RNA sequence: GGGG
DNA sequence: TATAATGGGTCTGATG
DNA sequence: CATCAGAGCCCCAAA
């Protein structure tokens, strides 16, 4: 019943989202280097805003540990750049 | 569907008696009216390059493929010509016929009026829009807003 | 499935 | 690692 | 009026 309730894509919106999806994998990609950061750091941190509050973990692979206070010290570090980065 | 902005100049021989004296035309207002129909004649020779609009339209005389006039036929003016017809100075090529008035698409900024006997010939600084439709795909993404104002070259899908 |  | 594929197979007594 | 927990002992050969 739960699958059912989210609708089909439709071809546009597949692509629409599978598009969105590999813009925002370069974006990383393009973000570290400017950043200097960890490529995977980064779009954990990417993830933990997007899902919410409700999941905040230790990634292992990952060399920081994902409290709310080095999220938010990275998302900083990310509203720190010019509008063009 | 992007509405393309060209703003050319172009010219217009009327009665002086039909012609309503203005400094500039906004679109659907009154140009002139005629008493009696009156051909609009050419004086240039040359190839015809008609070019018709929503309502009214354009007509552009060549020599070899350099531009020597540039006419424009108001709403009232039906063209007695056809594109790639070869016009002798002097010979009719719209008809007017009573009331005349600018399109609804396209404005008059400046115009300047040479007299002549008993006719007037408008230079009239025309800017319009021409629009052309692109048919967009499932595979292909918009990347620009309504009401976007885009140069030339500028992306759109 | 038998025994008591 | 790339056709497309998108919703399963008795029998009684005490307690809320 | 529904849900859950009870419903004898020991022994054998089998599986």
């Amino acid at each position: 019943h739960e699958i059912g309730q989210v609708p089909l894509l439709t071809l546009e919106e597949e692509v629409e989202l599978a598009r969105k999806v590999e813009e925002g994998m370069e974006a990383i990609k393009k973000l570290s280097e400017i950043t200097g950061l960890d490529p995977d750091l980064i779009r954990e941190v990417v993830r933990a805003k997007i899902l919410g509050s409700a999941r905040v973990r230790h990634i292992p692979g990952l060399k920081e540990t994902l409290d709310p206070k080095t999220v938010e010290e990275i998302d900083q570090k990310l509203k720190s750049l010019p509008k063009e980065h | 569907r992007v509405e393309y902005v060209k703003k050319e100049r172009a010219g217009l021989r009327l009665p002086l008696a039909a012609w309503v004296e203005k400094e500039a035309y906004k679109p659907g207002e009154i140009l002139a009216e005629l008493p009696e129909p009156y051909l609009f004649r050419a004086e240039e020779e040359g190839v015809v390059e008609l070019k018709e609009l929503e309502e009214g339209a354009f007509l552009v005389l060549r020599r070899e493929d350099e531009p020597v006039a540039t006419y424009f036929l108001p709403v009232g003016m039906t063209p007695l010509v056809v594109h790639g017809e070869i016009v002798e100075k002097g010979q009719p090529l719209a008809e007017a016929k009573g009331l005349l008035r600018m399109p609804r698409q396209v404005r008059a900024a400046q115009v300047e009026a040479e007299e002549e006997g008993e006719t007037v010939y408008l230079t009239l600084f025309l800017e319009w829009t021409e629009p052309k439709d692109y048919r967009v795909q499932p595979h292909m993404n918009v990347v620009v807003p309504e009401g976007a104002r885009v140069e030339a070259g500028d992306k759109i899908v």
